[PDB]
């Protein structure tokens, strides 16, 4: 028996829907919230880890923030073990682009590229998808900063602001009531953490379990500065939002 | 690996082909009427929840060719990995044959990607279904084709699919002839309008409206746009 | 808030309690059943009742004892008895039941074998009123059941001249819904022999063996009879071919799926039984029950022809007030070959068109819409010709 | 879950910290203890997940005064008791310990 | 209905189970072997609060007190080892380990010994022990 | 409101009964006269004490049959011959005299608690025009399910047989389980309903006798409906392994086929399915000539949504505020159990403010809640 | 768990107490309610808590055969199980399904 | 029972059960009510074999056509110390 | 059972999958089919479902080559791959020999794809895991033995059949095939025959925007006719009902 083992997960279930793809979304509500909030002056990415211990060292721990190039990084919502192959597949292609063209990827190719690896997964070789949500942080000149969720199906939403991960419907319902089209960076920042705080994972929000992320185009001569903060310079932000 | 993803009925039928047409269903709904001067390929856009960059969105409508359009319903993964190999016929077209892809042969090549799938095992068909229309070079004759899942496809006047395909499909049985098509860009336009103002509603917001114009002409129509059609047929 | 709403709440709760208090006092009653021509009746209730001459306590021999016997009761309670008052010893069968007087156990009465049957008198019911002339299509294929069943019953005078043992055995099969009970019906009102008719999901019951019992009972009682016919229908569940699962509770099932089979030869041959099998599928049947040594000759009665099919529906149309100038014919060419329940539903459904129109007739017309609506549902279904696959 | 058949759908939260010192306290008065023993800080070396968890944390405590013979229950027997409870907790979240042999 | 009167003799243990409680005596102590022959209100508290497991695992030193009080009861050599056999076989219950003693006796007097051998008792030991999934018999799990 | 004069005048009459009943019990019902009081002498004669219950096992023909009793004996019976001799057949209950027996008597129905399940024990009040809408597939029940057997009249004049069964099936909440009990309720003919998810039993062979009892039932009462709510639950449900699975599922099938029309040839029987998976039904059912006419539903359109939304709302209290129509405008082809839900949470918001006026945002906010249970039991949400 | 309390007192407690407002309003009465979450948080004790305050009889059902004894399926005791009911009323079946029963 | 008691009363006894498969099945009860005989009659066993019961001078000698069949308390040594194949 | 696999034998001794290939003929809009030696003519239903369909750009008529004409019936998914390869295989034997393929041939070459099923038979590369689902009405002149009419099956078999009719109504076509055909036929009495048995399996009104005519001449090639010629016979023949 070399079909009596399998079983058929690279097809469609009687609705027109992958049960994999399906099972996937539930495996990611498990890892912990991961925001993306797109104000005008750039991107805000903040996640909280999905694990934490006090023996844990979590002071150069990535497992949410991730550099695919010097303008795009992304947030992960799901397995590490998962989202890392899809990253390093990333850097690839990114870098591919820059040694052709001579010119950075926009951040649409990349995205619908990823996606197209997801959606490979089910169309042939009776593999699973990977269960990965990333939440993309971009820029390119042509659409200024781009904001973009995926999902394990490979399919790619434009967004203002989005969350993923636990407590997604919450997290959201935030977003909308606090929102301007007009915020700076500032305003997202404090608004990323303090929705954060209401879609906490312990009973208490702390620096050290937080990644944060920003892209910046404060940064002179209109070049975009990523800085991954440390969880010192994190806390320094805990206490503007007094959390702490 | 060529473990059938794809296999026989009893019915004589194929399962993925009866599952692909579901779920083109439950997609997306796109309605294309084609005048004498024009095609038109309106579409629903799932954009209903607030946050969203409608901008940066993708489309429901492509353009393959500088005089072919291709709108797209049923999973929104499999639509775009088509568009990718279409655009890969189309410069293939040109490296050959040259001049630019005619619909008809745009819609063989569509179809023929789901009959790959379809005949063969480790592979399993799209569930998506298209509505390909446009000009073949130096003719103003409109084409409007439609390819489904199984790798069929279908020459119409007026075609729609997607989710109440049918509310929609009487309504131009009402309005529409096969005999004399709408005789101007902007009554086509505005009768597509009316019909995905029925079950789409929801504003220009939701409705997307392309225009493709004879010999290599293709023409979007802005959310603006589209909002004044929207108000004049209330009206009327 | 208006003033009434107030005042309905009372008044309905009015008619609550009085519901109540007019069935309690008008009373809840069973009746007796009764006769108007009986008014005096006791002249001979007394003859019967009255003091012990006697009605019986019911017994069963277990053992001849040549010259008493013994009895159990259905008291459970074991007995020497002898004859009485009006039995030979001839009389006096082994499993016979005897009725013993409740005082003093001596045989008053014998009695036919055994009361363990009494759901199998449930199963015994009259024939119904259908006349040959109306058949589940005109083919010959009714007139070989005739050479099986029917006509050596009538005169086996020619049988004997042939000097062969006539053929018992039929099956009946062929696609769903020919009708093929139907002309098994038409031949129960024509043969007037008894027909005792069984159900094989009502074979089938908690504890096993139970079962067993009741196919062994309804068979030898045919023994009893001559002239009868045992109609096995639906045989489809116990009596198609068996087969050991290892885990499965199907071997409780095929317990009576054998006793099917070790009471049809017996280990005397059928006292004139004929026996029917009604099968909607021929596809799966017990080699051992489809063996051409109790089923013999068999006739499949397959769906009707562009013929067959004109012929069953003039017979619809015949029994349908309608109005001259229509074509069976026609309604023939428009159907695909197709049950004659199907143009049993013609008919029906031509007399609901008639109806909304308002009129005591049908015409040709609204039996063309009669024949679309019936095809479209076989399209939307599946069995539009099928014997449900295979020979 | 068709709606139309369902008009209310009620969870229960596996406790809160303020939800898991409550119930302890109700069981508390059942029991006698050495006055000065707060059930706050019983709470607060718990994480639990149900009110059985408390339910169980004044069980052992008072099996183990039983042991110990006084009357109280005392401060000892709900260190101890909290620990027993979380084990077993913690023991049954990995992937399940078995209740029925 | 006879399925019925073993139903109505339960819902009598029911009763007399709570009529019993809170009284000086002890309350009913009854005993399984298999665990899902129970109901839900047989094994709701009120008539079990009580539940003591058994295991066959148990750990070391509480194996190593099988092998020891059954070789207080029978005589032996001390050429034997109570105490290189607790690691053997971690997958053991007590009278599987009253097996192995009662199986050397045997053993012993096949030889027409009265005094048990570690030849009659590793004899005795590898048999009626059986080979699992758990054991260490197969072991490459470390 | 204003009915008051209605109720009060039916409450009138119903104290005219319960007077009109009570005199005339005392010392006018039957207790003076001699045709009552000789025929009693003669009665109570043969008559008990004991009346020992039997059951009928067989019956001979000479005025006697064979009983086997409650309490262990059999007896040869007597039958006196005033209860009408062959009148009573097997499964009938007896009574015995307290002497030597004789069938006394013969009692007609005996309650058990398996037809219990079957008949009724409540009146289905929501009858014609309270599932309203779908009145062109309401042709297809009242033209052959409830019209002939309110007139024969009709299908004399075609002669043939009349029509004879029916199977319902549409997508959930199109009214599909009520629809059967309202046709039902007017006729006031026998009815049964039957579960689908009882005749599937974790015992074997007593499934398709309980099956088999309720056609017997239909049968001896001749205007007859049997509504079988859900014979979808008969492909999708199992228990055990042993005495549930395949083979019940099979057995039960079949059973249905002789009960429903087979060679039974009994009295007429309307059956009513419902269903929505519509191969779990044998190719021996699904051919018409037992069930004529099918009925599909489709999903009500906006004007039949005026309609669902119609009954609703002559219970809800109503406002200057209340804007019914723009609340079928958002529903797009859907079902009438939506609809039914969003007014009944419409009253749950409104109970909740602790007032009793509806307003439109009473029916907006629930409205919203209702498209939730399909875009959030959705995990996916907008299609991807 | 005080949240609990209220949720379930509305639907349960008031149109057993008060059929009157939901007549007007016309709210057609709550029918299932489904409690759900840890075994352990008192679902049950919930449950028990209105029917004491409603005065319905508190009938725990396990989808046993055990308080069968007369009927012995739980597929003929529904409408006999209902009939218990009305009789007794007012009532709760608390139906709570463990789904492990064989 | 009875015959346990007969056969301690007598001298030296021994007592084969002969051919027990049927007579020694496990728990089931998603059968028959058969089953049920099964596991009363089993219990019996147990208690008398082991109880205030133990046998020095009476013997058991157990006969079965495969030793799985048999539950594991009939299938447990210090009631059964000796199993014993003949092949 | 032994349709889970693409390559096995039942217990009755010959394919499942394929008994289920015949009966997806049943599933295509009728396609009839009259030879005799003046031409052979092949006649299809199109099948129109709505007004808004277009229909005379839609044909089940297809030109495998000049002297070779084709008519398919049954899923037409499976036709396209069986076309484009009768295209190719006519082309390579005018490559190969500069002359006119046989219909007898080509009809065979179809065949020997047709057989293609199972994925680890023979030698020979699997294509595909099942049988196909459509028959085709190959017709043809070749020089040698003059007009021809062959029906391929999914199954790799063929016959030489002197008319045919596959598709839904294919038993009722054939019926009228046995009372209706013989040698003293022409082409022109042979087209009237067409749309005679292709009426009464047409569900619709008879018209000629749902059949399409076609002929195979010697002299003429491959002639698909034109609507207006299509229309002309089919009210000839309400003339010749007209004579009855
Ligand atoms: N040829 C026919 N003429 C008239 N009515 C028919 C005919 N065939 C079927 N019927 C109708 O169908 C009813 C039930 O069919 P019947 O019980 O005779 O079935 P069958 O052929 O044994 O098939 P199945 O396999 O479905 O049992 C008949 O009582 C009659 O009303
Ligand atoms: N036309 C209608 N008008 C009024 N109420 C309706 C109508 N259609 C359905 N409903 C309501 O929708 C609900 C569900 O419909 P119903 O139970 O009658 O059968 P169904 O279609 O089998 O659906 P389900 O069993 O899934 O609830 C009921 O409360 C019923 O009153
Ligand atoms: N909300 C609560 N408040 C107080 N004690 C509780 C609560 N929930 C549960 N408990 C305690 O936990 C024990 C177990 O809960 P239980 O009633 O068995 O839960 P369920 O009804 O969900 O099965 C109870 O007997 C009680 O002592
Ligand atoms: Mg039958
Ligand atoms: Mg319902
Ligand atoms: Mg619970």
């Amino acid at each position: 028996g070399s079909r009596r083992y399998d079983s058929r997960t690279t097809i469609f279930s009687p609705e027109g829907r992958l049960y994999q793809v399906e099972y996937a979304l539930e495996s990611i509500s498990h890892a912990g919230t991961a925001i993306g909030i797109m104000a005008s002056d750039g991107i805000v990415l903040a996640a909280e880890r999905k694990v934490t211990s006090t023996l844990l060292e979590q002071d150069t721990s990535t497992e949410k923030l991730y550099k695919l190039n010097d303008k795009i990084a992304v947030a992960v919502a799901g397995l590490t073990a998962d989202a890392e192959i899809l990253i390093n597949t990333a850097r690839i292609h990114a870098q591919n682009y820059l040694k052709t063209y001579n010119e950075d990827i926009p951040v649409e190719i990349l995205v619908r590229r990823l996606s197209d690896i997801k959606q490979g997964y089910t169309q042939h070789g009776g593999l699973r998808p990977f269960g990965v949500s990333f939440i993309y942080a971009g820029y390119d000149d042509r659409y200024g900063y781009q904001l973009y969720t995926s999902n394990p199906s490979g399919n790619y939403t434009g967004w203002k602001a989005i969350s993923v991960g636990a407590n997604t419907s919450a997290a959201q319902t935030l977003l909308q009531m606090d929102y301007k089209d007009d915020m700076k960076v500032d305003d997202a920042i404090e608004l990323a953490l303090k929705t954060l705080s209401k879609t906490t994972d312990s009973s208490a929000l702390t620096y050290d379990r937080l990644e944060f992320a920003t892209i910046r185009k404060g940064a002179n001569d209109g070049e975009v500065y990523q800085k991954i903060f440390k969880p010192q310079e994190i806390k320094d932000i805990l206490v503007k939002t007094g959390i702490t | 690996y060529d473990r059938a993803l794809s296999i026989f009925s009893p019915d004589g039928h194929i399962f993925q082909v009866e599952y692909a047409l579901e779920a083109v269903k439950r997609g997306t709904c796109a309605v294309g009427v084609k005048g004498k001067n024009c095609v038109v390929l309106g579409c629903e856009r799932r954009s209903t929840l607030k946050l969203q960059d409608t901008r940066i969105t993708p489309s429901k409508v492509s353009k393959i060719d500088s005089h072919v359009v291709l709108s797209f319903s049923g999973l929104n993964a499999d639509s775009r990995i088509l568009i990718e190999k279409a655009r890969v016929e189309a410069q293939s077209h040109r490296l050959t044959l040259e001049d630019p892809v005619t619909v008809e042969y745009l819609t063989r090549y569509v179809a023929g990607v789901q009959q790959r799938y379809t005949q063969s095992g480790g592979v399993r068909p799209f569930g998506v279904s298209t509505l390909i229309a446009g000009f073949d070079p130096r003719d103003d004759e409109p084409k409007l084709y439609q390819t489904e899942p199984s790798g069929i496809y279908s020459s119409w006047s007026a075609q729609t699919i997607g989710r109440n395909s049918k509310t929609v499909r009487e309504f131009l049985e009402k309005n529409y002839d096969r005999k004399e098509p709408p005789a101007t860009v902007e009554e086509c336009v505005k009768l597509t309008v009316r019909s995905l103002l029925e079950v789409v509603q929801t504003g220009a917001k939701n409705i997307e409206i392309t225009v493709v114009k004879p010999d290599s002409d293709i023409v979007a129509l802005s959310s603006e746009e589209i909002n004044q059609y929207v108000t004049q047929i209330e009206q009327e | 808030a208006a003033p009434y709403a107030a005042k309905l709440k009372q008044t309905e709760n009015d008619l609550k309690d009085i519901e109540a208090r007019i069935k309690e006092k008008a009373g809840v009653k069973e009746s007796d059943t009764g006769l108007a021509p009986s008014h005096l009746w006791d002249i001979m209730g007394d003859r019967q009742r009255l003091g012990e001459e006697h009605p019986l306590q019911v017994a069963r021999c277990t053992k001849i004892i040549k010259g008493k016997y013994v009895i159990n009761l259905k008291q459970i309670a074991k007995f020497v008895v002898g004859l009485g008052e009006r039995v030979r010893p001839k009389d006096i069968e082994e499993g016979m039941r005897v009725g013993v007087d409740r005082s003093k156990y001596n045989i008053e009465l014998p009695l036919p074998p055994r009361i363990d049957p009494s759901v199998t008198m449930m199963t015994v019911e009259e024939k119904p009123d259908v006349t040959y002339s109306d058949v589940g299509g005109c083919k010959d294929q009714i007139e070989k059941l005739r050479e099986v069943v029917e006509l050596p019953l009538l005169s086996p005078e020619r049988f004997a001249t042939l000097g062969i043992d006539p053929p018992k055995g039929i099956l009946l099969y062929g696609p769903p819904g020919t009708g093929k009970t139907l002309c098994a019906r038409a031949v129960a009102n024509r043969t007037d022999a008894t027909f005792i008719r069984v159900i094989g999901s009502e074979l089938v019951q908690k504890y096993v063996g139970e079962g067993a019992r009741m196919v062994r009972e309804l068979f030898e009682m045919a023994r009893t009879k001559k002239a009868c016919i045992i109609f096995f229908d639906e045989i489809d569940a116990v009596g198609g071919a068996r087969f050991d699962d290892g885990a499965g509770g199907d071997n409780e099932v095929q317990r009576t799926m054998l006793e099917l089979i070790t009471q049809l030869d017996g280990f005397d041959p059928r006292g004139n039984i004929k026996v029917m099998f009604a099968t909607n599928r021929p596809n799966t049947l017990d080699p051992a029950l489809l063996r051409p040594g109790r089923i013999d000759r068999k006739v499949e009665f397959s769906l009707p022809d562009l013929e067959g099919r004109a012929n069953i529906f003039r017979i619809h149309s015949k029994s349908m007030s309608v109005e001259r100038g229509i074509r069976w014919e026609l309604i023939s060419r428009l159907c695909p070959n197709s049950t004659g329940a199907e143009l049993r539903s013609v008919c029906t459904e031509a007399g609901m068109f008639a109806i909304r129109a308002r009129r005591k007739v049908a015409t040709e017309k609204d039996f063309l819409k009669a024949v679309d609506k019936v095809i479209s549902g076989y399209k939307k279904f599946s069995s539009t010709s099928r014997y449900m696959q295979y020979n | 879950l068709r709606p139309g058949r369902i008009d209310r759908k009620i969870e229960f939260p596996p406790p809160s910290v303020a939800a898991r010192a409550e119930i302890l306290r109700i069981h508390s008065r059942k029991m006698n203890l050495t006055r000065g023993i707060n059930l706050r800080k019983v709470a607060e070396k718990m994480n639990g997940c149900s009110g059985a968890d408390v339910k169980g944390v004044c069980t052992e405590a008072g099996m183990y005064a039983l042991r110990e013979r006084r009357i109280h229950v005392t401060q000892e027997d709900f260190e101890l008791a909290v620990g027993k409870v979380m084990n077993k907790n913690q023991e049954t979240a990995i992937s399940v310990a078995k209740l029925f042999k | 209905g006879s399925d019925r009167e073993v139903q109505r003799i339960l819902i009598e243990l029911l009763t007399q189970m709570d009529g019993f409680d809170q009284s000086t005596n002890v309350k009913v102590i009854m005993a399984t072997n298999r665990a899902d022959t129970l109901d839900p209100a047989l094994l709701r508290p009120g008539r079990l609060d009580r539940k003591i497991e058994f295991p066959s695992l148990r750990d070391r030193r509480e194996r190593r007190l099988i092998f020891g009080t059954i070789a207080s009861k029978m005589s032996l050599a001390p050429e034997a080892d109570l105490d290189s056999l607790i690691i053997r076989n971690d997958s053991l219950s007590g009278a599987v380990i009253a097996a192995i003693m009662q199986e050397a006796g045997l053993r012993a007097v096949r030889k027409n010994r009265y005094v048990i051998l570690q030849s009659d008792l590793e004899e005795a030991y590898a048999t009626q022990v059986k080979t699992d999934n758990t054991v260490d018999k197969f072991d490459f799990y470390k | 409101r204003c009915k008051l004069k209605l109720l009060r005048m039916e409450r009138i009459k119903d104290h005219l009964l319960l007077e009109e009943e009570f005199v005339s019990n005392s010392e006018i019902l039957k207790p003076f006269e001699k045709k009552q009081e000789e025929e009693k002498k003669q009665l109570e004669e043969i008559r008990g004490n004991p009346l020992s219950i039997g059951t009928l096992e067989e019956i001979i023909d000479d005025d006697h049959a064979i009983v086997t009793s409650p309490t262990m004996p059999d007896y040869y019976v007597s039958i006196l011959s005033f209860v009408d001799k062959e009148l009573l057949e097997p499964g009938c209950s007896v009574l015995l005299h307290h002497k030597t027996m004789s069938i006394v008597g013969v009692l007609q129905d005996d309650a058990d608690p398996m037809v219990s399940v079957m008949k009724m024990d409540k009146s289905p009040t929501e009858s014609y025009s309270d599932i309203g809408g779908l009145e062109s597939q309401i042709q297809e029940i009242k033209e052959s399910v409830e019209l002939p057997l309110t007139h024969p009249e009709l299908y004399e004049e075609m002669g043939i047989k009349p029509p004879k069964g029916v199977i319902l099936y549409g997508a959930p909440g199109t009214g599909k389980t009520l629809l059967a009990k309202a046709v039902a309720n007017q006729t006031s003919a026998t009815f049964l309903r039957i579960v689908g998810s009882e005749l599937i039993q974790k015992y074997l062979g007593d499934g398709p006798r309980l099956c088999r009892q309720i056609f017997k039932v239909a049968g001896e009462n001749a205007p007859s409906i049997v509504f079988i709510d859900e014979i979808d639950a008969i492909g999708t449900k199992r228990y055990d392994s042993n005495s549930g699975g395949e083979r019940e599922i099979q057995r039960t099938m079949l059973e249905l086929l002789n009960q429903l029309d087979g060679f039974d040839d009994r009295g007429d029987v309307k059956v009513i399915m419902a269903t929505n998976k519509i191969e779990t039904l044998d190719p021996a059912l699904i051919r018409p000539g037992r069930i004529d006419r099918k009925i599909l539903f489709e999903n009500p359109d906006l004007s039949t949504k005026k309609k669902i939304l119609g009954i609703h709302t002559s219970k809800m209290n109503l406002s200057e505020d209340v804007n019914l129509e723009t609340l079928v405008t958002t529903k797009d082809d859907l079902s009438g159990a939506d609809i039914q839900a969003m007014c009944t949470e419409a009253g749950l918001l409104a109970l909740r403010e602790r007032r009793m006026q509806v307003t439109a945002e009473d029916f907006k906010q629930a409205k919203e809640r209702v498209m939730k249970n399909k875009v959030e039991e959705n995990l996916e949400g907008l299609y991807l | 768990l005080t949240k609990q309390i209220k949720e379930i007192k509305e639907v349960i407690e008031l149109p057993v107490k008060h059929p009157e407002l939901f007549e007007s309003l016309g709210i057609a009465q709550p029918k299932g309610v489904i409690l759900y979450g840890p075994p352990g948080t008192g679902k049950t004790l919930l449950a028990r808590a209105v029917a004491h305050h409603t005065d319905c009889k508190f009938i725990r059902v396990s989808g046993a055969e055990l308080v069968q004894k007369y009927i012995g399926e739980g597929s003929r005791m529904v409408r006999e199980l209902f009939v218990m009911a009305r009789e007794h009323a007012p009532s709760i079946i608390f139906m709570d399904e463990i789904d492990s029963i064989g | 029972r009875e015959m346990f008691a007969y056969a301690k009363e007598h001298e030296p006894c021994i007592i084969f059960m002969d051919e027990v498969d049927a007579i020694g099945g496990r728990r089931f009860s998603e059968g028959t009510s058969a089953d049920r005989e099964i596991q009363r009659t089993l219990m019996e066993l147990l208690t008398q074999m082991d109880g205030f019961d133990n046998l020095g001078q009476t013997k058991i000698i157990m006969a079965t056509n495969r030793p799985d069949t048999l539950d594991p308390a009939l299938l447990r040594p210090g009631r059964l110390d000796r199993k014993v194949e003949i092949p | 059972e032994y349709d889970r696999g693409v390559s096995t034998f039942s217990p009755e001794g010959r394919l499942f999958q394929v008994e289920y290939s015949l009966e997806a003929i049943k599933l295509g809009s009728t396609a009839i089919g009259i030879a005799t030696k003046e031409g052979v003519v092949l006649g299809v239903e199109k099948r129109a479902t709505s007004p808004l369909l277009e229909s005379d750009s839609i044909e089940k008529i297809v030109e495998i080559d000049r002297h070779i004409g084709c008519a398919m019936s049954g899923l037409t998914a499976d036709a396209r791959s069986m076309i484009e390869h009768a295209r190719t295989a006519a082309v390579t034997h005018n490559l190969y020999y500069d002359e006119d393929i046989n219909v007898e041939s080509l009809t065979q070459s179809v065949c020997d794809l047709a057989l293609r099923f199972g994925e680890g038979a023979s030698g020979e590369e699997r294509l595909m895991s099942r049988p196909f689902g459509v028959a085709l009405l190959i017709a043809g002149h070749d020089a040698d033995d003059g007009y021809q009419l062959f029906h391929a099956e999914p199954s790799g078999t063929f016959y030489r059949y002197n008319a045919k009719a596959i598709g839904s109504g294919s038993e009722g076509a054939q019926a009228e095939l046995l009372n209706e055909w013989h040698s003293s036929l022409t082409l022109k009495e042979a087209e009237l025959l067409v749309l005679k048995i292709l009426k009464q399996v047409m569900e619709e009104k008879l018209d000629e925007n749902n059949a399409q005519l076609s002929c195979i001449t010697k002299q003429d090639g491959f002639k698909i006719y034109d609507n207006e010629k299509t229309a002309e016979l089919i009210k000839e023949l309400k003339e010749k009902e007209a004579a009855e």
